[PDB]
Parts: C-alpha cells; sequence; structure tokens
C-alpha cells in the first residue's frame, strides 16, 4: 500500500516555477512611449551610413564611465557602419551644447567612441531623434 | 670552452601527426556539450591540481592533503620540513 | 586521422559498494540514497514510503517543536505580559516625574 | 532541384542574410547543388582576430603541465631552478570563447576556405578519391571534415579520413579554433551549421547560472 | 562594409601569423643581466525593490501581469540577486519611483511601505506581507535542489516574537493581521489619499487576486508536507494519518 497519491492537476504551478534561460522580447504596447519611458526603436529606421543597434535588453548602448576618479566619460559601443560619420555628427551636435568642440578619442579597432564629460542624456534624446 | 666538432643528428618532426593534428579537439565540450562537462574536467595530471591552480605552497599543501594518507613517512616528514621553511618566508617576510 | 569518440559522462543511477574500503562514508549514507531517488525518482527504485520520517524520528521532531517552537497562543500571552510591564513602566515614569 | 536552406532563427532586419554554395561529395563535379542562407550574426561578425589569437594561446596553455624540477641546497645530499610540477591552466570568459569560434567561421568563409556540404557520404572509401576530389575543387593541402555526431558518421568517410594525415575528420562537438587554423580549408555539413548556430545564437541574454550545468 | 572587402582579398591566415594585441602584455624584469643585477545578523538584511524598478519589469513583460507578483517569479525573472551566503532575511521596496509606476496588480512582499500600499491599492492592486524563514526562503528560491536531495515540503515557519507585532499589525497587512479589520482598514487608507476605494470583489479576477495560502503553507500551489514526483513531473500527496499528526505537531 503506497503512502503517496500522484495527480497531474496541480503540476501547473511546478511548470510555472521552471527557470527561464532566454529573456523574452518586449510585449507590444498600445501607446508609446511606455509610461516608464521605454520606447522601441523608431520606425522607419534612419538610412544613415552608421547604424546603432540596441542592446540585448533593447536599450540604448550608452554607458557613463569615469576614470582616474576625475575624468567623466560616456561610451557608445554598438556602432555599426561608418564610425567617422557618427563622430562628425556627434561632434557637431555636442559643440553648441558643450560650447566647444568635444574632446574625444576614437578606438576604431573596438568600434567605440570615448567622450570626456557626461552627456548621455542629451545624446540619448538626440539618438531618438535620429530614429534609432 | 671547447665545442663539438660534429653536428648533432638530424631531427624530423611531423606537424600533421595524430597528436599534433588532433590537439585541442573537444576543448569546446562545455559550449558544444550543453555545459554538462566543464573544460576543467578535461585536465589530466596530478590529482591535487586537476581543475585547480595555485602557488607552490598551495600546490604542496593541497598535495599533502590529497595523498597524505598515501604519502610515505619519509616523504611526509620531508614535505613538512620544507613547508615549515616556506611558511616562514611567505607569512612572516 | 579520425578524432576519438567524444568523452561522455555515464548517466543513470549508480550504487557504490558498501563493503569497498575505498568508497567514502558519505557516499553510503541514507542522504546519498535519497539523492539517488531525487535524480531519477522511480528509476532509482528507492521506496517513496521510506523517505518520510520513521516513528521514532517523528517522536523526536514533536519534542523539538514543543520544546523550542512556541505556538501562537503562547506568543500572544508573552506580548500581553510585555505590554503590562511596559504599561507599568510608563506609569512609574509618570508618577516619578 | 536546388537545395535551399534558410536560417531557423530570425535574422536581424538591418542585416541581410549571408549565402554560400551547397556542395556534395558524391561526385567529382558535384560542386554546386543548392544555395544556403547563413545567419549574419554568426557568419558576418567583426574580424576580431586577437580573440582568435587569445583562444589559441588559451587552448595550448590551459592543458600545459611542466614536470621540470631541481633540488635546492637544502635538498642536496639550483638557486632559482624549476620546482616540482607546475600548472598553467586558466579559463577565458565563456562569451569571448564563443565569439572566437564565430570569428574563425567568418575568416574561413570570407577567405573562401569554408565548404558547406549537404552530407559527407562518399561513393567509395578509397582515400585516393577524396584527395583527387580536393585537387579538382582546389581545396587546401589540409581539409577538415565535421559531422553532427560521431556515432552516425558514414563508414566510407571514416576509412578514408582515418588513413589521411592531412585530411582529418572530427565530430561537431570536437570543433575548435586550433584545428580550423591548423587546417587550410574547412568542410561543414548542413546539419552541423544548424547545430553550431543554435549554441552560438543561444548565448544571447545572461540569466546568470546560479550553479554549474553539469 | 568595406572592411569585409579587405578580408576577402587577404590570403588565408596561419597559426604563426597570430600576434598578441597591442599593449596586451607588459614588460617583465629578470636577473639575467646588470639591469636587475646588483639590487546586525539578527536584524533582517532587507533587500528592496524600487517602484521604478517594479514598473519596467511590468513594461518589459518580464513578470506576467496576469500572474500575481511572487518573490519566486522575481527570482525566476532575475529581478533581484539574493545570496544565501549573504544570509538575506527580508524583502522590501524603495520609496523612489512613486510617480513613474502607474499600475495595479496583486503582490506579496515580506515588507511593504505604508505609503506604497495605498498607492498600489489606489491603482487597484492587492498587497500583503508573508513571512518566509531564511532557510525556507533559500529553499523556496531553489526548489529543484532539495528535490534532488529528497527532502519533502515542510510547513512554513512563523516570525519571532520581535517581528510578530509587525506581521500581526492590521496596517502592515500581514497574514497574521485580523481579517475583520481589513474592510475597515481598506476604507481608511482610501480616505487618507481620498481616492474612491475600488472594491476588490468587483474585479473579475477577484478570487485569483485575493487567494492566499495558509500560514503553514509555503506554496499556494503545493500544501505543506507534500511531495513531488520530479521524475514523473507530478505531485505526490502523503496518505498516512500519522504524517498528518506529524504536520499537526
Amino acid at each position: 500500500n503506497p503512502g503517496f497519491v500522484e495527480s497531474v492537476d496541480e503540476y501547473q504551478f511546478v511548470e510555472r516555477l521552471l527557470p527561464p534561460t532566454k529573456i523574452p522580447e518586449p510585449p507590444k504596447h498600445k501607446h508609446y512611449p511606455t509610461p516608464s519611458g521605454w520606447q522601441p526603436p523608431r520606425d522607419p529606421l534612419p538610412s544613415l551610413p552608421y547604424f546603432v543597434r540596441r542592446s540585448r535588453m533593447h536599450n540604448i548602448p550608452v554607458y557613463k564611465e569615469i576614470t582616474h576618479g576625475n575624468r567623466q566619460m560616456t561610451l557608445i559601443r554598438k556602432v555599426e557602419g561608418d564610425i567617422w560619420a557618427l563622430q562628425k555628427d556627434v561632434e557637431e551636435f555636442l559643440s553648441p551644447l558643450l560650447g566647444k568642440t568635444p574632446i574625444t578619442q576614437v578606438n576604431e579597432v573596438t568600434g567605440t567612441l570615448r567622450i570626456k564629460g557626461y552627456f548621455d542624456e542629451q545624446l540619448k534624446a538626440w539618438l531618438l531623434e535620429k530614429g534609432f | 670552452a671547447f665545442v663539438r666538432l660534429t653536428l648533432p643528428p638530424p631531427k624530423v618532426v611531423d606537424r600533421w601527426n595524430e597528436k599534433r593534428a588532433l590537439f585541442g579537439v573537444y576543448d569546446n565540450i562545455g559550449i558544444l556539450g550543453n555545459f554538462e562537462k566543464h573544460p576543467k574536467e578535461l585536465i589530466k595530471g596530478p590529482v591535487w591540481l586537476r581543475g585547480w591552480r595555485g602557488n607552490e605552497l598551495q600546490r604542496c599543501v593541497r598535495k599533502k592533503k590529497f595523498v597524505g594518507n598515501r604519502m610515505f613517512i619519509e616523504d611526509l616528514h620531508n614535505l613538512n620540513k620544507r613547508i615549515s621553511y616556506l611558511y616562514k618566508h611567505f607569512n612572516r617576510h | 586521422y579520425r578524432a576519438p569518440p567524444p568523452p561522455r559522462r555515464r548517466p543513470g543511477p549508480h550504487s557504490p559498494d558498501p563493503e569497498n574500503l575505498l568508497t567514502p562514508r558519505w557516499q553510503l549514507t541514507p542522504r546519498y540514497v535519497a539523492k539517488q531517488f531525487g535524480r531519477h525518482g522511480a528509476i532509482s527504485g528507492v521506496p517513496p514510503a521510506s523517505l518520510w520520517p520513521t516513528p521514532e524520528q517523528l517522536r523526536e521532531l514533536e519534542a523539538e517543536e514543543q520544546e523550542w517552537y512556541p505556538s501562537l497562543a503562547t506568543m500572544q500571552e508573552s506580548l500581553r505580559l510585555q505590554q503590562q510591564a511596559l504599561e507599568a513602566r510608563r506609569q512609574a515614569r509618570e508618577q516619578r516625574i | 532541384d536546388p537545395v535551399l536552406r534558410k536560417c531557423e532563427l530570425r535574422i536581424p532586419v538591418h542585416r541581410r542574410p549571408v549565402q554560400a554554395w551547397v556542395e556534395s561529395l558524391r561526385g567529382f563535379e558535384q560542386e554546386r547543388i543548392g544555395l544556403a542562407e547563413l545567419h549574419p550574426d554568426v557568419f558576418a561578425t567583426a574580424p576580431r582576430l586577437d580573440i582568435v589569437h587569445q583562444v589559441a594561446i588559451w587552448q595550448r596553455n590551459f592543458r600545459r603541465i611542466s614536470y621540470a624540477n631541481t633540488k635546492t641546497r637544502a635538498e642536496v645530499s639550483v638557486a632559482h631552478g624549476p620546482r616540482g610540477p607546475t600548472s598553467y591552466y586558466y579559463m577565458l570568459p565563456m562569451k569571448v570563447r564563443a565569439l572566437g569560434l564565430k570569428v574563425a567561421l567568418t575568416v574561413k568563409l570570407m577567405q573562401d576556405d569554408l565548404h558547406i556540404v549537404d552530407s559527407l557520404e562518399l561513393p567509395t572509401a578509397d582515400p585516393q578519391y577524396l584527395t583527387e576530389l580536393a585537387q579538382y575543387r582546389h581545396w587546401g593541402s589540409s581539409v577538415l571534415l565535421v559531422d553532427l555526431t560521431h556515432e552516425e558518421m558514414p563508414k566510407n568517410v571514416v576509412a578514408a579520413t582515418s588513413g589521411l594525415n592531412s585530411f582529418n575528420l572530427i565530430p561537431a562537438v570536437g570543433l575548435n579554433v586550433y584545428s580550423m587554423l591548423k587546417h587550410q580549408t574547412l568542410v561543414l555539413t548542413l546539419p552541423s551549421v544548424a547545430f553550431l548556430e543554435d549554441k552560438l545564437l543561444w548565448q544571447d541574454s545572461r540569466y546568470t547560472p546560479l550553479y554549474p550545468f553539469r | 562594409g568595406t572592411s569585409l572587402d579587405l578580408l576577402r582579398s587577404l590570403p588565408r591566415v596561419s597559426l604563426a601569423n597570430l600576434k598578441p594585441s597591442p599593449n596586451s602584455r607588459k614588460r617583465e624584469r629578470r636577473p639575467r643581466d646588470r639591469r636587475r643585477g646588483r639590487k546586525h545578523s539578527f536584524r533582517h538584511q532587507y533587500q528592496p525593490l524600487s517602484l521604478r524598478r517594479l514598473q519596467y519589469l511590468i513594461d518589459l513583460g518580464r513578470v506576467d501581469p496576469t500572474q500575481p507578483i511572487d518573490l519566486t517569479q522575481l527570482v525566476n525573472g532575475r529581478g533581484v540577486t539574493i545570496q544565501p551566503l549573504k544570509r538575506d532575511y527580508g524583502v522590501q521596496l524603495v520609496e523612489e519611483g512613486a510617480d513613474t509606476f502607474q499600475a495595479k496588480i496583486n503582490i506579496e512582499v515580506q515588507l511593504a511601505s505604508e505609503l506604497a500600499i495605498a498607492a498600489i491599492e489606489k491603482n487597484g492592486g492587492v498587497v500583503t506581507t508573508a513571512f518566509y524563514d531564511p532557510r525556507s526562503l533559500e529553499i523556496l528560491c531553489k526548489p529543484i535542489p532539495f528535490f534532488l536531495r529528497g527532502q519533502p515540503i515542510p510547513k512554513r515557519m512563523l516570525p519571532p516574537e520581535s517581528l510578530v507585532p509587525y506581521y500581526t499589525d492590521a496596517k502592515n497587512r500581514g497574514y497574521l493581521a485580523d481579517p475583520a479589520k481589513f474592510p475597515e482598514a481598506r476604507l481608511e487608507l482610501a480616505m487618507k489619499f481620498g481616492y474612491v476605494l475600488p472594491d476588490i470583489t468587483k474585479d473579475e479576477l477577484f478570487r485569483m487576486l485575493s487567494a492566499r495560502k495558509d500560514p503553514r503553507q509555503i506554496f499556494f500551489g503545493l500544501a505543506p508536507g507534500w511531495v513531488v514526483n520530479m521524475a514523473d513531473k507530478k505531485i505526490l500527496k502523503p496518505t498516512d494519518e500519522n504524517l498528518l499528526k506529524y504536520y499537526s505537531s
């Protein structure tokens, strides 16, 4: 006489508890931007020579970085296409706001651009205008 | 000094032999095997350093613990004396 | 040349030999037997009824529960006593000051 | 009837698919029988050869164990000589290792050193036929043959590849950067390409592993 | 991509061609020549989840809106990082993000802010607090491992007398709170903000939202003392009367 009875009815909870391995794609929303502020990449995408892809989390690949404890920096990594064209536009956009030509170093090997100072907010808004 | 008056015998090396040609195969067992077996599991050598690395003192200490029950009395005593000298240098100087 | 067959870990339950001197003690414990059931369940062959505590084990657990783990009613009484002590302390402070 | 293959996963919209000529080993002139599509995120990655360089060093030096030893003055019946067995094992990041394999695939394809084949089956097991076909198709001196699983690999290929020093046959799980670099040209079966893409494309997302997957 | 055009023209690379990346390796000094010749535990380690952090999870669909918010689902969704070695004992929220988090959903958190409770209730969500033992919570986060061990589902523990007042408090919305006060309490919270109280009963999914497990019950799906047929992907229920006495004890 077994001391246990087996039923499949309540196993639905166990199935739910199973761990996921791949992040699901964001769900479609009736109205954009989302109340938090998230908005998927603008459509149609821009036809510029350089394409900036979103992160795996579908976020803008802009990171604020500080080195030596005194040098504020912002880095764009997922740049596809002509990095030089992006730098020219970035230099033009930031020169008025910054008040002078921004000081930047281009790492073409890694396809990354480093800019002194924190300007992610303005660039992130500007990137949205480009349609990325 | 004085040097050899004759050349050493010629050596021929086969770069496409089975060992060299197939060296490294299955090194991607983890990614290509669903990570069921970690590549560290493919390390062949002394038991106390399979999948582990450390400095000489750590290696010697790990060796003593792993095979201390199988270590010779003469070897165990010698290892202890060597460890004593090593311990003072690293942990006091 | 053709590469050798890929290395594969053997699946399925494996029972260590209790008599063997080399086998470690912890691999012969009931926890190891319970581990075998968890991995393969029925394929392990461990009777599920054995997994539950034995009657002698049950009695020990009951004593521990009563001895160290208070019930809600006991907890509620303790709160009332602490409140009464706190109430007395408040009254003592007021009259003193 | 052309053999047409499409990427199972969704290719990025901004990236067009990569394509290559499907081949068969049944006949000498069966060079082209179909056209297949390759995921750009796998076969059109950036040419970052330093990762390939690092992977090669990691592959060679993670198995390295040196048994050189010398006795010090206290052990004499070398002041700074080798002391006992030494290990050089280290682990590169999982993401980097996957990227290194991806970079190698692009290099072979862009350099016309990768040959996609429907199946490895051969009309005969004679090693002469395999070598001659490589000459006809202008393959490199060393050709690497990859199959999905070791158990199901054709018998005819095994006899020829086993007896050929410069033509080596390995299973899909055994693929590595070192062999691809060591071998002039790479031969990949269609199922192997799908098998490789899944693991490489699966790497997306993190959901960090709270415990080993063993 | 003109870079690809460079790749196709270039000849096949070889093993010897491999070269270390610039600046990858620094120089090393060796004595070969004259160069180197000569010379709090008792207090729960509450881990908060911000309302702004809460909002994006709903926005991204990381946690299913239909399913009530559950700590395990957050663990499954990697919302927060909990280390048993850190011995985290509590879960709470961050006051930040009140005005960027407009959503209503049923949720249970070990600790909830009094102000936050009303705001989500104002939206229409249902919030309560339950006590999970730190050892039990670690088991809860990782259900599969104890199944491998063979351990059965135990009864959920209760808070120590130090934390009993918090859970028993009606305003705290703990499972130890008196249900009779909840109708009165819910109205009071509505008046505090002044918003018109939306009755939970009106909601179509009221029973799903309002469902709560027993204090002894760790899992709403699985009653305490239960067993799971992991091999058969099924749930096993003990049929021994003495086991019921064991659970009663």
